[PDB]
RNA sequence: GAUGCAGUGUACCCGCGGCUAGACGGAAAGACCCCGUGAACCUUUACUGCAGCUUGACACUGAACUUUGAUUGAGGUUCUAACUCUGUCCCGUGAUCCGGGACGAGGACCGUGUCUGGUGGGUAGUUUGACUGGGGCGGUCUCCUCCUAAAGAGUAACGGAGGAGUACGAAGGUGCGCUCAGCGUGGUCGGAAAUCACGCGUAGAGUAUAAAGGCAAAAGCGCGCUUAACUGCGAGACCCACAAGUCGAGCAGGUACGAAAGUAGGUCUUAGUGAUCCGGUGGUUCUGUAUGGAAGGGCCAUCGCUCAACGGAUAAAAG
RNA sequence: AUAGCACUCUGCAAACACGAAAGUGGACGUAUAGGGUGUGAUGCCUGCCCGGUGCUGGAAGGUUAAUUGAUGGGGUUAGCGUAAGCGAAGCUCUUGAUCGAAGCCCCAGUAAACGGCGCCUAAGGUAGCGAAAUUCCUUGUCGGG
RNA sequence: GAACCCACUGUCGUUGAAAAGCCAGGGGAUGACUUGUGGAUAGGGGUGAAAGGCUAAUCAAGCCUGGUGAUAGCUGGUUCUCCCCGAAAGCUAUUUAGGUAGCGCCUCGGACGAAUACCAUAGGGGGUAGAGCACUGUUUCGGCACCGAUGCAAACUCCGAAUACCUAUGAGUACUAUCCGGGAGACAGACUGCGGGUGCUAACGUCCGUAGUCAAGAG
RNA sequence: UAUAAUGGGUCAGCGACUUAUAUUCAGUAGCGAGGUUAACCGUAUAGGGGAGCCGUAGAGAAAUCGAGUCUUAAUAGGGCG
């Protein structure tokens, strides 16, 4: 006969680029994330398809913070 | 299925826009307001 | 005999003063989906990628 | 040579640009300091195809700013940039 | 699938006659099978051309009468001079060829040249994809989501299971405002199930579409005003053999909303797509072959048929 | 292959074949003769279908090839005007009004043309034969040997 | 039924007496018969009572010369010596799959100077092994669609390691690391251990990740 | 691959990376911000022959400008130098 299986979709290479305790500068992408698992603090931007960037010079940390429990990066200028 | 159209500028400069519509929804012609470079001021565009 | 240049080549790539400046494709027709910035940002010239200089360089002997 | 195995080819998958311009292939270019190769003081097409700095088929010439000049010129019939007409005249030469 | 390797058994050295169990014995770079973008010949409603046949216009190609249509067009009846005779007679001539002369039968027809529509396997050059637990038949070729995937990324099989080739001038922007769904009690023809009052627990609802990752400042729901679904850019980074792809603070100019800080360079995100050549449209302080123009070309914006075998042998193709 | 049979073409400068032409065979023949095609002495015979393709005849109702050429737009050029960027004759680039046959469409005949012979179609096998050079099951079943 | 013409059966021969014959039988033998001399038809042509038969021991397109040294991603072969270094059988694309191109891996020259590696310490994200039923699904026994015990899961998770990966500092031991350029080869891999899909928890089976050896290495 | 996969009965002789032109890189030599002739003449490896080529400046499709230039309204920003 046949079958009716074997179609995959390219790999689209997600992760966290920067991890903490890293020096970073303005513009550097730290999450690549379809949803948000970690959400945007101080110095921290979001893009429009949930990207996390750096909009200061400085030092990456993440957290656990707020009454649900979000995970949040930030950067110490 | 949606046709292309393109939206004029009123003031003739030459400049156009270009979208795409749905004919029974939007029978008539499309006008909205939009930024024209030539001019830098914004006018009315027109359907074509 | 002379080096013949490969003139299809020519019509295509031009000489700077440290390598060969190209335009950049997908921009002759279907233009209406494609958004501003990629219209904005694919105009213009760019740079040949240094494992494509050397084919173009054998292609191209005297420009 | 070019060819890569099948797919197209660099050299045809990117779009044609440009004309060629008749008039640059006419149009000769002279650095400031080549004037030292011209005897005598006069500097034009005839004087600069004499000494052997432009060829003979050109029609017109153009002066820039590239070396050093010491002696006197007076330049006749060649364009000249801000820079050469500022060193000419600092050296002493006139313009037409 | 061992005379030649390991262990072991047997076996003094050399002929002649006979035999064919083995030396994957000799002989012929396997004809069966598969591959090469190899060959030949044959077939056809495979592609493309030509010979042949066939239609019409012009030319060779004339004259006199006749009727009808808008000075001119089309038919009909006659005529002889162009032209046909593989018809008779005369001569070159001793001759079934040929040439000239006389007559006869035809005659502006037939036939030939140029152009042009149709037919055309008679003939000619060619084409007729790849993967594949051999090949064929069957199935698939591009994009998105989950598992395989061994807690960074990536990772194969004709492995398991599903979606895509769109939709929207509001389903976009902004100001303000509101939370779902299921349960338990009473009521009109309304009850398993319609609209409506209150109460207990609780996100189990929804988010144009498949799934995953998310969603309270809700990214879910409603109203008023609107067109930032902008122009010129862009520090910096992600991904990547290339061609390609993705995120982005901030600067200048106009704009909408809001009292204001401010928000807005389309939509919660990840599929909805096609390079180059040729051609079309609008603008262009460019170019434009002696000169002034124009034609043509370049540049900015944008459009069209095909390439799904979806990096696309020549937009033409079977046995 | 064959004698026999049938279909079809050819009125003579015949059809047909060879050749580039001239010409040659057919034939020093003339439809009772010549060419092509199928069947295959002989006896009894040779059913139905013209829907498809082909061939034959007619219609002339529709389509356009060359050719022809009405009109339309554009380039340049003349002449007025301090000033409006107005704007012709000629030359020339392009457009395609109309005319125009065949073919094709349409109607009828043709099967000893190619062909077909299950509620539906053109119509669903007349004689004759039949586990037969044709039968898979099949070494079908009964009789003889 | 002799001569003459032919070739139905069988034996021998098959480096033969013979590149098609001999022996014993066999068919026609007044005819559409056999045969001598001379002549005509020439290669996409001729001739054919039709086998693709014959056309000088050659025929699905004769032979000779010329284009001509045709092309061949294919097979084969490639000759003296010594020293140094030393691969790959992978990814992407392809009228592509036993070819080729870019990258990855080798070598040589130039710039460069610890910016590199191992280990220790400090910081960081995870959703695998295991386990579990709080979502999804499924399973058994009981009491009133619910509840109490109970088991299971690649595409379930309230949880969750060891390893691995990224950044910074540091001792020691090591000419490391990066850039530019000249020249390549290679893109058919095999077994074994560990974690898996597929198969029968079969295959010296097949397809992936990871490490060792062979490939290219004797004792 | 000892393979029962291919080739060689043996000896002597012959038998396979070339030549012309163009271009890029390396080594070496002359000259040096300059270097160098071609055809040709020439009792001719000499001497003459400077037309021509390379380098000395880029940016831009082009006009054009020039140590700057393109894009823009921008003496912003950015690309190439």
């Amino acid at each position: 006969g046949s079958t009716k299986n074997g179609r995959d979709s390219n790999p689209k290479m997600l992760g966290v680029k920067v991890y903490g305790g890293q020096t970073v500068t303005a513009g550097n992408i730290i999450v690549r994330q379809r949803g948000t698992e970690f959400h945007a603090g101080a110095n921290v931007g979001m893009g429009r398809d949930h990207t996390l960037f750096a909009t200061a010079d400085g030092v990456v940390k993440f957290e656990v913070k707020g009454q649900f429990g979000r995970r949040y990066v930030k950067v110490e200028t | 299925m949606r046709d292309k159209i393109r939206l004029v500028s009123s003031a003739g400069t030459g400049y156009f826009y270009t979208t795409t519509k749905n004919k029974r929804t939007m029978p008539e012609k499309m006008e909205i307001k939009k930024f024209d470079p030539k001019i830098r001021q914004h006018v009315i565009f027109k359907e074509a | 005999a002379k080096l013949k240049t490969r003139r299809g080549a020519a019509k295509r790539f031009k000489a700077t003063a440290n390598g060969f400046k190209r335009k950049q494709a997908f921009k002759r027709h279907i233009l209406t989906k494609k958004s501003a910035k990629r219209i904005r940002q694919l105009r213009g010239c760019v740079m040949v990628h240094v494992s494509d200089v050397a084919s173009v360089r054998r292609m191209c002997p005297y420009i | 040579p070019g060819f890569e195995g099948g797919q197209t080819a660099i050299y045809r998958r990117l779009p044609k640009f440009g004309f060629t311009s008749q008039i640059a292939l006419k149009t000769a270019e002279v650095r400031l300091s080549e004037l030292s190769k011209v005897e005598g003081d006069i500097v034009s097409l005839e004087t600069l195809k004499a000494a052997n700095v432009v060829r003979r088929d050109q029609i017109r010439a153009r002066i820039v700013l590239s070396g050093e000049i010491t002696r006197a010129f007076t330049v006749q019939g060649v364009a000249l940039t801000k820079g050469a007409k500022a060193a000419i005249e600092a050296a002493g030469g006139k313009v037409e």
